[PDB]
C-alpha cells in the first residue's frame, strides 16, 4: 500500500488492432455453377452428363441463399477436388428418390448435395412435352408431359452436386470474405492464411514478378503483397511496450507520471523522449542531477506548486582547470576524511528437499 | 486468450522471468555509470595546446562533429557493428554523455594528473607532471627534461600509430563485437524458437484452434507453451550467466580507470606492458578503450658489477643505484637508465666492515 | 553418357522474397558438379523412373524438347504455348511430338502429337501463353510432385556453349503449380521428331535428392549464388556459419 | 538508505524463497494443486496423470530456484572476495591503488561487522586550500641545472624555493634540497636563480 520512490513496472501496453485485416485474392474465375441450373437445355435423367469443375471459385452460399429452389439436400468454407454436378429433370414426386423410387434404380442412383426447381417454368412445353426419355425399368420409351399438371407429376430440373475428397488436394474452393486495405494504423493482417498483427503502409522494396510475402532473418513477416493487387506492404510490428510509472512515493506525494516506453504519444503534459511517452511530466530546461532515471539521458523527480519535472540529467558541474605551462597548484592545508564502504558477504543458509516440497509425506 | 488462461495454470514463472531481465537491465546502467561516472566535475582543457610537445588532438574531443566526440572515439564507433514482445531498453547514458565522462576524465590528467582523482584538480605542466611519473618508476626526473623533445616524439609517434592500428583493422575490436553478435544470434535463436512445433500438430496457435475442438486443442496448445516458456527459460539462464560475465569485465574497467587513468599503477601488467606513465580512456560501444603510455627500457649494455666497494676498510653501498665499471673505473648509476656519475660519499652509504660482503670490490669513494 | 551438373538446378523453393540474406532451404535439389545423365537428341526418349522428381536441360533450339509424360499426365510444352493436361492418357509405347524439318516452310513448325492416342478421364488442363520459336539459351526445367500439389520450374538463360553444361549460375523462376493429386512412379521426355533426324539439343537427366542447400539473396531477392552441405568440406562449413 | 547492499541481498532471498512457495498453489493443468485432495478424489490410474502435472511444475519450480541461486551465490562470492581482499591489503596495510580505500589519498581503514556483510570506514587524506605559485623544471645556478631531489620549485612571485608536493612548505634552495645535472642549456623552462 505504500511504493518508496523510483521507476516501476506495472503493465504492458499494446495497440489492439483497430480491425483484422483479412485480404484473400480477388475472387475471380467463377465457377460455372452460375448456368448449370438453369442452362437453356437439360438432358434426361439417365443421361445425365457430368459438369466435373476443376479449380473453380463455386460459390454456394448464393446458390444456397437464392431463395428460387425447390429442395437443398446438402458451404463456401469447404473446399473439394471436384463437383461432379449432374443435370436432369424429374418428375415431382421423384425428388425425394434423389438422397442417400423408380428414379433411384433406373435412371440415377446417389451414393454432395441435391438442388431442385420448378421445371415447369421453361421446360414444360405447351400441348404436350416430350423431349425427355424416361428409363420405366432397368428400356426407354417416352417421358409424358402437360403444361396443365399439379404437383407430383410437375418435372423438377435437379442437379446433383457430388463433392470429392479423394487423396488429391482440393481444388474447387468457395469464395472467401476479404476486408479492405487500412494503412497507418495496428490492424490484423491475414492475405493468404499469414495471420499476424502489424502496421501496414506502403513499401519500397521491389518484389520478384512471382514472389508474394517477404520474411526478415528471422523468419519472420515483414513486408507483403497483397493478392488483389500489385502492391508492395511493408508490415511493421504493431505498436506496443511496457508502461511504468513514476513515483516519487507515497511518503512524499500521490502524484505520478506513466511512460509508455516505445511509441510516439500518437498511440497512447504529454512530453516525447528517446525513451517512450511521458505523461505527467512537464519538460524544464534546466538540468539537474539525476532522481529517476527514465533513459536515453532523460530523468524525472518531484520538486517545486509540487510537481514532477522531466529533464537532460547533468554530469556534473563545468569546471575548467587553470593551466599553463609555468603554474602549479599546491595545498596549503588538508582534511580528513572517513568514508562508508558496505560490501555483501554472505547469504543465507537455506536448504531445501524434494519429496517435502514436490509431493509432501506422499 | 484461450492460450492465456492456459498460461495462467502455470503460476508465476513470468513474474519471475520479467524480474531476472529488469535486474540485468538495471545492472548495465550501473555498470557504465562505475566506470565513467569516475570524476566529480566536468574539466575542460584549455584553449592553449602548450603541453611541453605532446598533442593529445587525436584523443581529445573535436567539436567539429556534431557527437563532440574524438578522432579515436569515431574510429572505434565506426569498427563495431520489437517482434513478438521482445523490447530493447535504451541506456541511461547516452553515447554522447559517455564521450563527456571520457573528455573530463582525459582533460584532468593532462591538466592536473593523479591530483583531481584525490580531491581538488591542482593544475601542473604536463612536462613537470611526466616528471613526476618518471620518478615514479625509478628514474630520475633529469632524464625527462634532458630527453623532453625525444619523449614527446615518441608519444606523438605511438599514438599515431594507434590510429592506424585501428582504421587499418576492423579485427581490432573483438571483445566488443563478440558481445554484441552473443545477444544478436540469442534473441534471434529466441524468436525462431517460435517455429517450432515442440511435439504439437502445428507451430501456429490459430491452426491449432481453427483445426481441432477445444479439449483436444488444449493439449496441443498445452505442448506449446511448455516448449515456448521452456526456451525463454534458457535465454533468461543466458543472459544471467552473460551478465555476471560482463559484470566482472566491467567491475575490471571501473578499477583500471581508477589505478591506470586516475593514478599511476605499480601493479606489473596492469596498466599496459612495461613501466606505467599514463592511461587515457576512450569510449567504444558498449565498452571501454584504455591507451596506456608506458615506459620501456632499450639498448641495454654489458657492464661489471659489484655489491660494494672497499675505500678505507669499510664497505660503501649505493644509496639509491648500482655500482658498475668500465672496466677500469667504477661508477654508481640509477638502475634503469645509464647515467654514470662519480662515485663520492653523497651517494653512498657506509655500513660495517670490508669482510662480510661477497663480491666487495677495493675502488676508492671521492 | 554422364557430364557435370556445375552450377545448375537451383530455384526458387517458395513464393518468398527476401532481401540481402543467406538462406539455407532443406530441399529437393540437384547436387552441385554432379553426374548427370546424359541422352541425345541418335535419338534417346527411353521411360526414366521419376523417382524424388527430376530434373531437366535443354539446349533447344526450335524447340526440340516439346513435352513429358508423367505419372496418366503430360507438360506438352508444344510450338502455341505451354499444355499441361490431365486425363488417362493411352500413352503410347514411343510418345514423342512430331515436328516438320523446314518441309518448304523454311521453318520447324509443329504438325503432329503423337504423345497419346485418347483421354477417357480428364482431371485438369492448363494453357500458357505463346513464346519464340527458337540454340544459344539453356531452358532448364525442374518437376515436383509433393502431397499430390504438382510444380513445375524453369528459366530461360543465354549460353554460349554447344553440347556441355556452362559454369555459370541461374535460378529457375517457378511458372506453374498444379494440385493434379495423381501418382508419379515413372517419366518419359518428348521431343521434336517415320524416318527421322532429331534436331541437335543436348537434353539431361538428374535425379532430384533431398539435401541441404544455403541460398544467397541479393538484395533484390534474386539468388545470386549458391553453396551445398555435402558437396565437401568446405562447402559445409559455409552452410554451417550461414556465410 | 545506506545500507541499500545488505538490504538489497535479504530482499532478493527472500523475494525467491516466496515465489517459491507460491508455485505450490498453481495447478499445472491438473485439477487441483492440493496433492491430498487429487489422491483423496481419484484413483492411482487417473490421480498418476494428475499427479505427474504436479511434479513437473514443482520440479521445474524448484529448477529455477537452485540455479537463480547458484547464479546469486556466485556474485556475493565475488564480493566476499573483494571484502577480503580489502581486509588485507586496506585494514592491515596502507595501499597505493587509488580509490581502492575511498576517494583520497588512503590512510588506514577499520572493519566493522553487519549482518551479512561488511563495512569499511576509509580513512583518507584530501589535500585543501590550493594556491597559485609559478613553478620550474629547474633553476640555472652556475651553468649547470639543479632538479629538487624530492620537491617541487614555486616561486612567491619574487623569491624561489622548494615545497614538498601536495603541502605548501617553502624551503630555501640549497645544495641540500636539490642534485645537479649536466648545464642549464637542454631542459626548457629553466629560470635562472642561486641556490644556498
Ligand atoms: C586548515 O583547516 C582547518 C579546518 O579544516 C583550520 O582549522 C579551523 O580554523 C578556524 C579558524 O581558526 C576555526 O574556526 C574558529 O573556531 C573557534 C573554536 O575553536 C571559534 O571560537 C572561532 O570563532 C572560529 O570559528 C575552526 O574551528 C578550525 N577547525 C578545526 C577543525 O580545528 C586551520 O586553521 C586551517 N589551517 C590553515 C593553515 O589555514
Ligand atoms: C598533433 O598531431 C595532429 C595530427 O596527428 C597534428 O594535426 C595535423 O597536422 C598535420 C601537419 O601540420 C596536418 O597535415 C595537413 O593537413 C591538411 C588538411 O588535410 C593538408 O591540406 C596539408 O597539406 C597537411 O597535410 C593535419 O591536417 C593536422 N590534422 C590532422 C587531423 O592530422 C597536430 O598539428 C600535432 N600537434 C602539433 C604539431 O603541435
Ligand atoms: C670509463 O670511464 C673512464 C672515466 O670516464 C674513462 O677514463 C677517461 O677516458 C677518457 C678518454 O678515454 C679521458 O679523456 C681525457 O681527458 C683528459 C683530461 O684529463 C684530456 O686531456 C684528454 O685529451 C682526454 O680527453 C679521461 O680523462 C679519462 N678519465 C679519467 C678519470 O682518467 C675510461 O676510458 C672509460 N673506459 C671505457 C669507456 O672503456
Ligand atoms: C614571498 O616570500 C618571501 C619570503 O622570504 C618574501 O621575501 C622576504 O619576506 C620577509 C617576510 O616579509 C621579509 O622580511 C622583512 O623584514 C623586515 C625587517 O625585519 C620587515 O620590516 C618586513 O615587514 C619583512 O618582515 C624579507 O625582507 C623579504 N625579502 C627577503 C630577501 O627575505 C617575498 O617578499 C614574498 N613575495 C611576495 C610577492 O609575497
Ligand atoms: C683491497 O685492499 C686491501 C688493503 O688495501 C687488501 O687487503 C690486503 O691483502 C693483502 C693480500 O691479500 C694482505 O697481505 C694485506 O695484509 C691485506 N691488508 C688489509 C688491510 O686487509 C685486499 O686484498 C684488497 N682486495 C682486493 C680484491 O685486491
Ligand atoms: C640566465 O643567466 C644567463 C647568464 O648569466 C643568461 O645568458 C646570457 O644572457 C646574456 C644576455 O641575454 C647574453 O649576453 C649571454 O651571452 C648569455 N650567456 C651567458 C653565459 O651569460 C640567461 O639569458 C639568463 N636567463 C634568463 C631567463 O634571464
Ligand atoms: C436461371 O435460374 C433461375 C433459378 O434460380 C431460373 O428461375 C431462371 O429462369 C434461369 N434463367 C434465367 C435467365 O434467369
Ligand atoms: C515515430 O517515432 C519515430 C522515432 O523517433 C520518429 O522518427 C517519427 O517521426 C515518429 N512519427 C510520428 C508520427 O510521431
Ligand atoms: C653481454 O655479453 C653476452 C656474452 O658475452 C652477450 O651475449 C650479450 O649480448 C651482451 N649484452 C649486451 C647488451 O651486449
Ligand atoms: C663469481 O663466480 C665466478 C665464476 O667463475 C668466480 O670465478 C668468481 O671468483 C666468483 N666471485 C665471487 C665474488 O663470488
Ligand atoms: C609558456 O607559454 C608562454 C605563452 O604561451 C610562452 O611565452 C613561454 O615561452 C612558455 N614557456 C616555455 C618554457 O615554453
Amino acid at each position: 500500500f505504500t511504493v518508496e520512490k523510483g521507476i516501476y513496472q506495472t503493465s504492458n501496453f499494446r495497440v489492439q488492432p483497430t480491425e483484422s485485416i483479412v485480404r484473400f485474392p480477388n475472387i475471380t474465375n467463377l465457377c460455372p455453377f452460375g448456368e448449370v441450373f438453369n442452362a437453356t437445355r437439360f438432358a434426361s435423367v439417365y443421361a445425365w452428363n457430368r459438369k466435373r469443375i476443376s479449380n473453380c471459385v463455386a460459390d454456394y452460399s448464393v446458390l444456397y441463399n437464392s431463395a428460387s429452389f425447390s429442395t437443398f439436400k446438402c458451404l463456401n468454407d469447404l473446399c473439394f477436388t471436384n463437383v461432379y454436378a449432374d443435370s436432369f429433370v424429374i418428375r415431382g414426386d421423384e425428388v425425394r428418390q434423389i438422397a442417400p423410387g423408380k428414379i433411384a434404380d433406373y435412371n440415377y442412383k446417389l451414393p454432395g448435395c441435391v438442388i431442385a426447381w420448378n421445371s415447369n417454368n421453361l421446360d414444360s412445353k405447351v400441348g404436350g412435352n416430350y423431349n425427355y426419355l424416361y428409363r420405366l425399368f432397368r428400356p426407354l420409351q417416352s417421358y409424358g408431359f402437360q403444361p396443365t399438371n399439379g404437383v407430383g407429376y410437375q418435372p423438377y430440373r435437379v442437379v446433383v452436386l457430388s463433392f470429392e475428397l479423394l487423396h488429391a488436394p482440393a481444388t474447387v474452393c468457395g469464395p472467401k470474405k476479404s476486408t479492405n486495405l487500412v494503412k497507418n494504423k495496428c490492424v490484423n493482417f491475414n492475405f493468404n492464411g499469414l495471420t499476424g498483427t502489424g502496421v501496414l503502409t506502403e513499401s519500397n522494396k521491389k518484389f520478384l514478378p512471382f514472389q508474394q510475402f517477404g520474411r526478415d532473418i528471422a523468419d519472420t513477416t515483414d513486408a507483403v503483397r497483397d493478392p488483389q493487387t500489385l502492391e508492395i506492404l511493408d508490415i511493421t510490428p504493431c505498436s506496443f511496450g511496457g508502461v511504468s510509472v513514476i513515483t516519487p512515493g507515497t511518503n512524499t506525494s500521490n502524484q505520478v507520471a506513466v511512460l509508455y516506453q516505445g511509441v510516439n504519444c500518437t498511440e497512447v503534459n504529454v512530453f516525447q523522449t528517446r525513451a517512450g511517452c511521458l505523461i505527467g511530466a512537464e519538460h524544464v530546461n534546466n538540468s539537474y542531477e539525476c532522481d529517476i532515471p527514465i533513459g536515453a539521458g532523460i530523468c524525472a523527480s518531484y520538486q517545486t506548486s509540487q510537481s514532477i519535472i522531466a529533464y537532460t540529467m547533468s554530469l556534473g558541474a563545468e569546471n575548467s582547470v587553470a593551466y599553463s605551462n609555468n603554474s602549479i597548484a599546491i595545498p596549503t592545508n588538508f582534511t580528513i576524511s572517513v568514508t562508508t564502504e558496505i560490501l555483501p558477504v554472505s547469504m543465507t543458509k537455506t536448504s531445501v528437499d524434494c519429496t517435502m516440497y514436490i509431493c509432501g509425506d506422499s | 486468450t484461450e492460450c492465456s488462461n492456459l498460461l495462467l495454470q502455470y503460476g508465476s514463472f513470468c513474474t519471475q522471468l520479467n524480474r531476472a531481465l529488469t535486474g540485468i537491465a538495471v545492472e548495465q546502467d550501473k555498470n557504465t555509470q562505475e566506470v565513467f561516472a569516475q570524476v566529480k566535475q566536468i574539466y575542460k582543457t584549455p584553449p592553449i595546446k602548450d603541453f611541453g610537445g605532446f598533442n593529445f588532438s587525436q584523443i581529445l574531443p573535436d567539436p567539429s562533429k556534431p557527437s563532440k566526440r574524438s578522432f579515436i572515439e569515431d574510429l572505434l564507433f565506426n569498427k563495431v557493428t520489437k517482434f513478438n514482445g521482445l523490447t530493447v531498453l535504451p541506456p541511461l547514458l547516452t553515447d554522447e554523455m559517455i564521450a563527456q565522462y571520457t573528455s573530463a576524465l582525459l582533460a584532468g590528467t593532462i591538466t592536473s594528473g593523479w591530483t583531481f582523482g584525490a580531491g581538488a584538480a591542482l593544475q601542473i605542466p604536463f612536462a613537470m607532471q611526466m616528471a613526476y611519473r618518471f620518478n615514479g618508476i625509478g628514474v630520475t626526473q633529469n632524464v625527462l627534461y634532458e630527453n623532453q623533445k625525444l619523449i614527446a616524439n615518441q608519444f606523438n609517434s605511438a599514438i599515431g600509430k594507434i590510429q592506424d592500428s585501428l582504421s587499418s583493422t576492423a579485427s581490432a575490436l573483438g571483445k566488443l563485437q563478440d558481445v554484441v553478435n552473443q545477444n544478436a544470434q540469442a534473441l534471434n535463436t529466441l524468436v525462431k524458437q517460435l517455429s517450432s512445433n515442440f511435439g504439437a500438430i502445428s507451430s501456429v496457435l490459430n491452426d491449432i484452434l481453427s483445426r481441432l475442438d477445444p479439449p483436444e486443442a488444449e493439449v496441443q496448445i498445452d505442448r506449446l507453451i511448455t516448449g515456448r516458456l521452456q526456451s525463454l527459460q534458457t535465454y533468461v539462464t543466458q543472459q544471467l550467466i552473460r551478465a555476471a560475465e560482463i559484470r566482472a569485465s566491467a567491475n575490471l574497467a571501473a578499477t583500471k580507470m581508477s589505478e591506470c587513468v586516475l593514478g599511476q599503477s605499480k601493479r606489473v601488467d596492469f596498466c599496459g606492458k612495461g613501466y606505467h606513465l599514463m592511461s587515457f580512456p576512450q569510449s567504444a560501444p558498449h565498452g571501454v578503450v584504455f591507451l596506456h603510455v608506458t615506459y620501456v627500457p632499450a639498448q641495454e649494455k654489458n657492464f661489471t658489477t659489484a655489491p660494494a666497494i672497499c675505500h678505507d676498510g669499510k664497505a660503501h653501498f649505493p644509496r639509491e643505484g648500482v655500482f658498475v665499471s668500465n672496466g677500469t673505473h667504477w661508477f654508481v648509476t640509477q638502475r634503469n637508465f645509464y647515467e654514470p656519475q662519480i662515485i663520492t660519499t653523497d651517494n653512498t652509504f657506509v655500513s660495517g666492515n670490508c669482510d662480510v660482503v661477497i663480491g666487495i670490490v677495493n675502488n676508492t669513494v671521492y | 553418357a554422364y557430364t557435370n551438373s556445375f552450377t545448375r538446378g537451383v530455384y526458387y523453393p517458395d513464393k518468398v522474397f527476401r532481401s540481402s540474406v543467406l538462406h539455407s532451404t532443406q530441399d529437393l535439389f540437384l547436387p552441385f558438379f554432379s553426374n548427370v545423365t546424359w541422352f541425345h537428341a541418335r535419338f534417346d526418349n527411353p521411360v526414366l523412373p521419376f523417382n524424388d522428381g527430376v530434373y531437366f536441360a535443354s539446349t533447344e533450339k526450335s524447340n526440340i524438347i516439346r513435352g513429358w509424360i508423367f505419372g496418366s499426365l503430360l507438360i506438352v510444352n508444344n510450338a502455341t504455348n505451354v499444355v499441361i493436361k490431365v486425363c488417362e492418357f493411352q500413352f503410347c509405347n514411343d510418345p514423342f511430338l512430331g515436328v516438320y524439318y523446314h518441309k518448304n516452310n523454311k521453318s520447324w513448325m509443329e504438325s503432329e502429337f503423337r504423345v497419346y492416342s485418347s483421354a477417357n478421364n480428364c482431371t485438369f488442363e492448363y494453357v500458357s501463353q505463346p513464346f519464340l520459336m527458337d540454340f544459344k539459351n539453356l531452358r532448364e526445367f525442374v518437376f515436383k510432385n509433393i502431397d499430390g500439389y504438382f510444380k513445375i520450374y524453369s528459366k530461360h538463360t543465354p549460353i554460349n556453349l554447344v553440347r556441355d553444361l556452362p559454369q555459370g549460375f541461374s535460378a529457375l523462376e517457378p511458372l506453374v503449380d498444379l494440385p493434379i493429386g495423381i501418382n508419379i512412379t515413372r517419366f518419359q521426355t518428348l521431343l521434336a521428331l517415320s524416318g527421322w533426324t532429331a534436331g541437335a539439343a543436348a537434353y539431361y537427366v538428374g535425379y532430384l535428392q533431398p539435401r541441404t542447400f544455403l541460398l544467397k539473396y541479393n538484395e533484390n531477392g534474386t539468388i545470386t549464388d549458391a553453396v551445398d552441405c555435402a558437396l565437401d568440406p568446405l562447402s559445409e562449413t559455409k552452410c554451417t556459419l550461414k556465410s
